[PDB]
C-alpha cells in the first residue's frame, strides 16, 4: 500500500559457518620406477621416447610448490604475534569455545579440536607423498594471533599499529557500521551478551548430528586416494601382450618378438600417467579459485566490515572469526536479523506554516493519532522538532504532504 | 588355508608367500627407495652443498652406506653435527642451530636452511614473527 | 552411437517462477528480504531511500517525481527495440550452443 | 584551474543489460555401445586395457551435477515465493514489461 | 573420446566462473544497493532487475 509501513520492534544475534578448501596432498612421481623398473632392458627402450619424463616431473613439482602458497595467503596476514590477556573477561562475552585451551598439548580450541575426529577419516612403486612445509601446530598459532587481535583492538590491527579499545565500545562501532545508533546496545547489553552466547553453544551439537557437515572437505582426501589406487591397479594390465611382468616375457619368448611385447606395455603405462598428472593439474586450478576466495573473505569479513550483501552471512555482518580444519579454513559469521515487525502508516513529507519539512535521518510514522520521527531499523519515536527535519521547499509540490505542527 | 599359495594386497601386489620347503608363511616388503635432493646456495658465493634423502630414516641410510647403495655421490661422512633427522628425511651436510629466523630456503615441516656467517650451511626452525601484545 | 542427452532438473517454466518471486520482492519491499522478514514500503519511499544511497537529498526526487517516472518508462521501452534490431545481441548465449 | 569547479544541474536515468551465460548441456557417453558396438569379440579385446572407461564414466557424471547445482545457486536465492498486488499502481512506474 | 571429454572438462570450469560471478550480481546488485565502481552499470548505481 503506498501509505503503510512495517517497522521492527526487536531483533536476533545468529551465528553461521562456512567451509572452504584451501590446499591438497603433494606428490612426487617416478618414471623408471613405475613404468619399468628394476629392468635394463626396458629403460633402455625408454629413453627413445624422449623428454616426456622430464615434462610429467616439471607439472607436478610446480603443483606442489602452488599448495604451500596457498596456505601462505591465508594465514600469513598479520606480521606480528598477538597475545591473549590473562583475564579473559570482556564485558559479559564468553570466548572459551574458540580461544585455545593451554590443557591440550597442541593448544587448540574445544570447536577445533573435533574438527580434526571428524575429517581426518611405505610406497609402492615410487609414487611418494612430500609433507606441507608449514605444520598443524604453526597454522594454529596464526589462527590465534588473528583471533587475539580482533578482540583486544578491533579492525585497527589491520592497517597499521593495533590500538586496543573496550569490546562493548567495538560492538557500538559496528552498530553505526549497520546502521543503528549507540543507545540500542548499551540499554541492552546484558540481553545482547546472551543471545550471543546461546549461539556459540548451539554450533558444537549442530556439527554433532550433522553427519554431512565437513563434506567439501573430505571430498578433496577421497579424490587424491582413488586417483592414487586407479593408477596403481594399472600395472596388471595386458594392454595386448602375452603377460603383465617383465621379466616373465623376457624369459620364454624370443628377443626379437619379445622387443614387441615391451612396447605394448611402455605405450599402457605412458597414457596412465598422462591421464593422472593432467587430472591433477584441472583439480589444482578449482582449488587455487577455492583458496584466492578464502583469502578475500580474511581480508574482508575478519579484518573489517563487510558492506557486501550475503559475502559474510546472511543478515547484517558485526564480525567473524576463523578457525582452522585439516586442509582447509571455517569460517563464524555474527549477524543482526531484525524480527517483530508491526503495522504503521507514513507520510513523505509534513507541511507547517505553508513549509514543507523532510526528516534528517528517520521516516515519519503515525500511530493513528500523533506523528513521530524514528530510525529506519528499530521503533523509537521521538517528537518533531525542527532539529530533525530541514525545511528545503514549499508545501505545493509534494504529492501525498499532511499537514501536522512541528515544535521548535 | 591349507591350499592357497600367496596373498595379495587391495591393489593387488604380493605381499605373502609360502616356501614349498618347508609349509611357512613369509611376508614380503620392498627395499627402501626415494628422492633425492641438494640444497645449494648461490654457485656465485660458495661451494658447499647439503642433501636431503627424502622419505628415509637415517639409521637406514648409515647401515646402507656400506657399499650398498645406488649413488656413489656420497657426502663426506657423520662428522658429528652433520647427521640431522626430520619429518622429511635425513639431511647431511647441515649443522642444526637452536635459533629461529624467517625462512629462507624451505626444506620439510618448519624446517629451513640458509648461509650464515666462519660460513657455513645452517638449519634451523622457521619462526613466525616478532612477538606482541596488547595491553587490554 | 551411444550419445545420450539429460534434460535440466529445472524445467524452463519453474525457474520463471524464481524470477517473479524476486521481482515481487523487490518491489514492495526493496533490500529489507534480502536479510530478514520483508517489511511493507511504498515505492517512492524506497527511491528516496537510494538517492541518499547514491549521495542526493530527498527533496530532489519528491519535486521532480513526475520527471523521473517519465524517463524510467521510456528508457525501458527502448530495450525491446534494441533487442529486435541487433541479431548479435545474445551472441554469448549462442555461442555456448554452438559450441 | 585552481580555483573553478563544474557542477551539474540537471540528471538523466539509463538502463543498461548483462549477458551471463550459466550452464551448458548435460550428456552421457558409453563405450562398448561407441567402440566397438555389438561385437563381443570387441567387447573381449576392449576389456583387457584396465579401467579407462570407469575414469570417462565418473568424470562426465560430475559435470553433469554441478549444472544443476550453478542454477539451483543462482535463482534459488529466496524460500517465499511473493506475489504482486492485483493493482498495479506504482506511483507512476510502469513494470508491465517485466511481470 | 579422451580427447572429448578433456576439452568438457576445461570448459565446464569456465562455466563455473561465469556462474559464480552471476550469483555475486544477484546477492549485491538486485537484493541490495552496490558501491564497486562499474560492477552493477556504468554510473551510480540504483537498483536492478533480472
Ligand atoms: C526482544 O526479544 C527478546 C528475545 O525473546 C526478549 O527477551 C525475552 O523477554 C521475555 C520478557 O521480557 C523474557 O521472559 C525472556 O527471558 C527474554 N529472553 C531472553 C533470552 O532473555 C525481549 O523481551 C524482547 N524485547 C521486547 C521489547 O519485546
Ligand atoms: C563460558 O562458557 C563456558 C561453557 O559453558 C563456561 O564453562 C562452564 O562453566 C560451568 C559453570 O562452572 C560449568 O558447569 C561447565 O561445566 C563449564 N563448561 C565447560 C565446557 O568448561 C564458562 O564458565 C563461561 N565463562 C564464564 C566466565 O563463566
Ligand atoms: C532536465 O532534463 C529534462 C530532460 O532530460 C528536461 O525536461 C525536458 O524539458 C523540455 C523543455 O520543456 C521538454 O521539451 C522535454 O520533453 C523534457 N523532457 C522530458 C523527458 O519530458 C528538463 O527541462 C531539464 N531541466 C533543466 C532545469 O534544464
Ligand atoms: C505501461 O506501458 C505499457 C506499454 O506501452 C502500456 O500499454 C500500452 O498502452 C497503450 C495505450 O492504451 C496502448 O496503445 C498499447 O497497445 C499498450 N501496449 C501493449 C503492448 O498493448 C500501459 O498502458 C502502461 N501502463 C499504464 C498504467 O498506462
Ligand atoms: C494509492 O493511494 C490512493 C490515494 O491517494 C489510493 O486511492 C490507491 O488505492 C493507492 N494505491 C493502492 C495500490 O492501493
Ligand atoms: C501489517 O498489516 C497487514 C495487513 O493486514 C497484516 O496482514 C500484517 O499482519 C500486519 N503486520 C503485523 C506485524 O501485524
Ligand atoms: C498513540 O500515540 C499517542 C501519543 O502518545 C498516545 O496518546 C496514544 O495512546 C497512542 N495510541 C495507542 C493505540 O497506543
Ligand atoms: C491541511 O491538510 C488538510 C487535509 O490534508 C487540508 O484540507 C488543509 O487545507 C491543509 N491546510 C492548509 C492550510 O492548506
Ligand atoms: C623337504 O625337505 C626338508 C628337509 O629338511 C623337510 O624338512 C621337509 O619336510 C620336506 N618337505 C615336505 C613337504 O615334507
Ligand atoms: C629410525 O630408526 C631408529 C633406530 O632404529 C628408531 O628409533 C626410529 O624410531 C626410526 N624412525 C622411524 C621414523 O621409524
Ligand atoms: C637450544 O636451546 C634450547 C632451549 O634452551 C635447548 O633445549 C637446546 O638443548 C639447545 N640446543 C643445543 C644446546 O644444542
Amino acid at each position: 500500500s503506498n501509505n503503510s509501513i512495517a517497522i521492527p520492534t526487536n531483533f536476533t544475534i545468529s551465528v553461521t559457518t562456512e567451509i572452504l578448501p584451501v590446499s591438497m596432498t603433494k606428490t612426487s612421481v617416478d618414471c623408471t620406477m613405475y613404468i619399468c623398473g628394476d629392468s635394463t632392458e626396458c629403460s633402455n627402450l625408454l629413453l627413445q621416447y624422449g623428454s616426456f619424463c622430464t615434462q610429467l616431473k616439471r607439472a607436478l613439482t610446480g603443483i606442489a610448490v602452488e599448495q604451500d602458497k596457498n596456505t601462505q595467503e591465508v594465514f600469513a596476514q598479520v606480521k606480528q604475534i598477538y597475545k591473549t590477556p590473562p583475564i579473559k573477561y570482556f564485558g559479559g562475552f564468553n570466548f572459551s569455545q574458540i580461544l585455545p585451551d593451554p590443557s591440550k598439548p597442541s593448544k587448540r580450541s574445544p570447536i577445533e579440536d573435533l574438527l580434526f575426529n571428524k575429517v581426518t577419516l611405505q610406497k609402492f612403486n615410487g609414487l611418494t607423498v612430500l609433507p606441507p612445509l608449514l605444520t598443524d601446530e604453526m597454522i594454529a598459532q596464526y589462527t590465534s594471533a588473528l583471533l587475539a587481535g580482533t578482540i583486544t583492538s578491533g579492525w585497527t590491527f589491520g592497517a597499521g599499529p593495533a590500538l586496543q579499545i573496550p569490546f562493548p565500545m567495538q560492538m557500538a562501532y559496528r552498530f553505526n557500521g549497520i546502521g543503528v545508533t549507540q543507545n540500542v546496545l548499551y540499554e541492552n547489553q546484558k540481553l545482547i551478551a546472551n543471545q550471543f552466547n546461546s549461539a556459540i553453544g548451539k554450533i558444537q551439537d549442530s556439527l554433532f548430528s550433522t553427519p554431512s557437515a565437513l563434506g567439501k572437505l573430505q571430498d578433496v582426501v577421497n579424490h587424491n586416494a582413488q586417483a592414487l589406487n586407479t593408477l596403481v591397479k594399472q600395472l596388471s594390465s595386458k594392454f595386448g601382450a602375452i603377460s603383465s611382468v617383465l621379466n616373465d616375457i623376457l624369459s620364454r619368448l624370443d628377443p626379437p618378438e619379445a622387443e614387441v611385447q615391451i612396447d605394448r606395455l611402455i605405450t599402457g603405462r605412458l597414457q596412465s600417467l598422462q591421464t593422472y598428472v593432467t587430472q591433477q593439474l584441472i583439480r589444482a586450478a578449482e582449488i587455487r579459485a577455492s583458496a584466492n576466495l578464502a583469502a578475500t573473505k580474511m581480508s574482508e569479513c575478519v579484518l573489517g566490515q563487510s558492506k557486501r550483501v550475503d559475502f559474510c552471512g546472511k543478515g547484517y555482518h558485526l564480525m567473524s572469526f576463523p578457525q582452522s580444519a585439516p586442509h582447509g579454513v571455517v569460517f563464524l559469521h555474527v549477524t543482526y536479523v531484525p524480527a517483530q515487525e508491526k503495522n504503521f502508516t507514513t507520510a513523505p513529507a509534513i507541511c507547517h506554516d505553508g513549509k514543507a519539512h523532510f526528516p534528517r535521518e528517520g521516516v515519519f510514522v503515525s500511530n493513528g493519532t500523533h506523528w513521530f520521527v524514528t530510525q529506519r531499523n528499530f521503533y523509537e519515536p521521538q517528537i518533531i522538532t525542527t532539529d530533525n527535519t530541514f525545511v528545503s521547499g514549499n508545501c505545493d509540490v509534494v504529492i501525498g504532504i499532511v499537514n501536522n505542527t512541528v515544535y521548535d | 588355508l591349507p591350499f592357497q599359495q600367496f596373498g595379495r594386497d587391495i591393489v593387488d601386489t604380493t605381499d605373502a608367500v609360502r616356501d614349498p620347503q618347508t609349509l611357512e608363511i613369509l611376508d614380503i616388503t620392498p627395499c627402501s627407495f626415494g628422492g633425492v635432493s641438494v640444497i645449494t646456495p648461490g654457485t656465485n658465493t660458495s661451494n658447499q652443498v647439503a642433501v636431503l634423502y627424502q622419505g628415509v630414516n637415517c639409521t637406514e641410510v648409515s647401515v646402507a652406506i656400506h657399499a650398498d647403495q645406488l649413488t656413489p655421490t656420497w657426502r663426506v661422512y657423520s662428522t658429528g653435527s652433520n647427521v640431522f633427522q626430520t619429518r622429511a628425511g635425513c639431511l647431511i651436510g647441515a649443522e642444526y642451530v637452536n635459533n629461529s629466523y624467517e625462512c629462507d630456503i624451505p626444506i620439510g615441516a618448519g624446517i629451513c636452511a640458509s648461509y650464515q656467517t666462519s660460513q657455513s650451511i645452517i638449519a634451523y626452525t622457521m619462526s613466525l614473527g616478532a612477538e606482541n601484545s596488547v595491553a587490554y
